């Protein structure tokens, strides 16, 4: 058996959403910024089990895409999202939960239940612009129905291989259930 | 009086026809609202949707699948909107086309010339759709009319090697 | 002296106006329609006096282009407008005061005025779809700020010619007072 | 939290160049609103309106120098937004910016290389294009750095008559 995911990446401008795919699928990074134009897409093969493997639509969301009308429609149909902030940038985690109720606001799973959406505190190379601590994540997750967060690096390959597998995960539980 | 999204000038125009060549998007709302046929087709067999992917309106492209238009309609040269977007190097539009559909997206549908879309853009060596297509299951065997596969419809060498690497 | 007025031609869809500034300005007709994509322009230059001339920029403004968001924009600074109705189209006539309604809406002369509109019965070499009378659309342009009224044939060239001097008439009569 | 207008990316990209080129004009409402610098240049010098008019979005365009955008802006080439425009034969965008201005506008305006919007029109031969411009007062004897004057640079005899039809 194989599968066929929609998964959204979505999250502020600068914040990474784009170098994280980009590792993740290609494992290159470029410092270079060049910002996403509307919504830009990535697949990505698992072989899961030996019984079953996994084809992953990446579903790379402009960070100003949120300002426009067309989110609507490109969440349709999404089974799992990760949401990412710039964890040098304390706007973009403010802004985290205008994309979750934009997410949530916009589709359900076929039982009318919220998505799995895990969280990404990226660029973890680098400094704090924040002191919040993992705890505080921890009790933000649980709050604002998110299965969870890493914290990730796209410059230095942290934490992406492990938070993808764990939203697959989120998604296979609700696929035969 | 409210509009007639059914309206045709003598080249087999809709208003959707025109909103989406403009790109504006709100009025492809407010037409498919009021019962816009979205797989209309102009007098050489052109969709809305052929004509945001000529155009390479990514937007409005996905608004229009989003409204449930037909990636596989053929012009009168045997075109679909993705033949058009590969001829035109619009990647951003190729890929929506690809990624939309969820996997019920046909690669292999020739042309008037038996080209598939790979063809088109080997020929026209447009790199970034080339890999998108290859990475999605396009055929390098596949040939056209003239017998030729997309290997041999490549510009460069540089791109020739791209397609191997799959192969 | 020499002017530069920016003159709006406006209506429902099929009605003629691409026709008659065609006419106007190239003395050509086809039957063949083919729909404005958005706006059309053209000039049109007059030997007024021997003293004045006068470069008319005409604004073809698709039909469609009233469901949409922009004609706040093509109405800027415009000096005058043609309203225009299919003969032969009663809808078309109906409509007249819904382009009349946007365009006041969105424009005024420099003095909070509104500008000045002439309203044209196209298509007059055809069979009247309705039975409206003269002196009813007479009375119709008194109501709704109409200066004027004519039934032009864009196919026999009809009154187009009068209706244009018409415009610039009162166009000139606002810009000397 | 709220929009960034004055965000760049390395190639100097603010929102409102990607607003353009994608073609969402609410968006631009938008950004412009929130104080996006409508003359933002990038890297290469090209302005939302450079983009547009490459792209050929008419909506856009007017849009942008309803907005009070400068037509003319030159990029690293020394292309006007026209100069793009005409180049790739968006007639419906060239005569916004024709019209637009009311008459505040120059057609005499040369590139890197010399050339007015004329001549390239002529060279890729665009026939309603060089209408429209010639129609608007465009020279016919302005020469480039080649001294090539715009007839010179005439693609057939079919253009060449058109041009001479006013000299
Ligand atoms: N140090 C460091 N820099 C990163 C990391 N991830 C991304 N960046 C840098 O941040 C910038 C933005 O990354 P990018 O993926 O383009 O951001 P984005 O979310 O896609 C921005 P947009 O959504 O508007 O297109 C880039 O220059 C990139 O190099 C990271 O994990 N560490
Ligand atoms: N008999 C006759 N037909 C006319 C006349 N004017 C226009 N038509 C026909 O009506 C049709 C529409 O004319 P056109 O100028 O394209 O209409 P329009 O107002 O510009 C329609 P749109 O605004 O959507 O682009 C054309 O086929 C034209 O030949 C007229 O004075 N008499
Ligand atoms: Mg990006
Ligand atoms: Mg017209």
């Amino acid at each position: 058996r194989e599968h066929l995911f929609k998964v959204l990446v979505i999250g502020e401008l600068g914040v990474g959403k784009t170098s994280i795919i980009k590792r993740y699928v290609h494992q290159l990074f470029s410092q270079h910024y060049r910002a996403t134009i509307g919504v830009d897409f990535a697949l990505k093969v698992l072989n899961w089990d030996s019984r079953t493997l996994v084809r992953l639509q990446l579903w790379d969301i402009a960070g100003l895409e949120r300002f426009g009308n067309m989110t609507r429609v490109y969440y349709k149909e999404a089974v799992g999202a990760f949401v990412v902030f710039d964890i040098s940038r304390s706007s973009t985690f403010e802004a985290v939960l205008k994309w979750k109720s934009d997410l949530d606001s916009k589709v359900h799973l076929p039982n009318g239940s919220p998505i799995p959406a895990v969280l990404l505190a990226n660029k973890c190379d680098q400094n704090k612009d924040s002191s919040q601590s993992p705890s505080q994540v921890d009790q933000f997750c649980k709050e604002h129905g998110f299965a969870g967060w890493f914290e990730t690096s796209a410059k230095d390959n942290i934490n992406i291989e492990e938070a993808a597998r764990f939203l697959v995960e989120k998604i296979l539980v609700n696929h035969q259930s | 009086s409210v509009v007639t999204p059914f309206s045709r000038d003598d080249r087999g125009h809709t208003p959707l026809h025109v909103a989406a060549v403009c790109g504006q998007a709100s009025l492809i709302d407010l037409l498919v609202s009021k019962g816009a046929m979205v797989n209309a087709t102009d007098y050489h067999g052109a969709t809305p949707l052929h004509l945001a992917c000529q155009k390479g309106y990514q937007s409005v492209t996905l608004l229009l699948l989003h409204y449930k238009a037909s990636a596989e309609v053929q012009d009168n040269n045997g075109n679909t909107p993705l033949h058009l977007a590969c001829t035109y190097g619009h990647e951003d539009c190729v890929k929506a086309l690809v990624y939309y559909d969820v996997e019920s997206c046909r690669l292999d549908i020739g042309n008037e010339k038996g080209d598939t879309p790979l063809h088109i853009a080997a020929r026209w060596g447009y790199q970034g759709v080339i890999e998108t297509l290859l990475q999605n299951g396009a055929s390098t065997e596949i040939q056209n009319r003239l017998k030729e596969t997309p290997l041999k419809c490549a510009l460069n060498s540089k791109i020739l090697s791209v397609m191997e690497a799959y192969h």
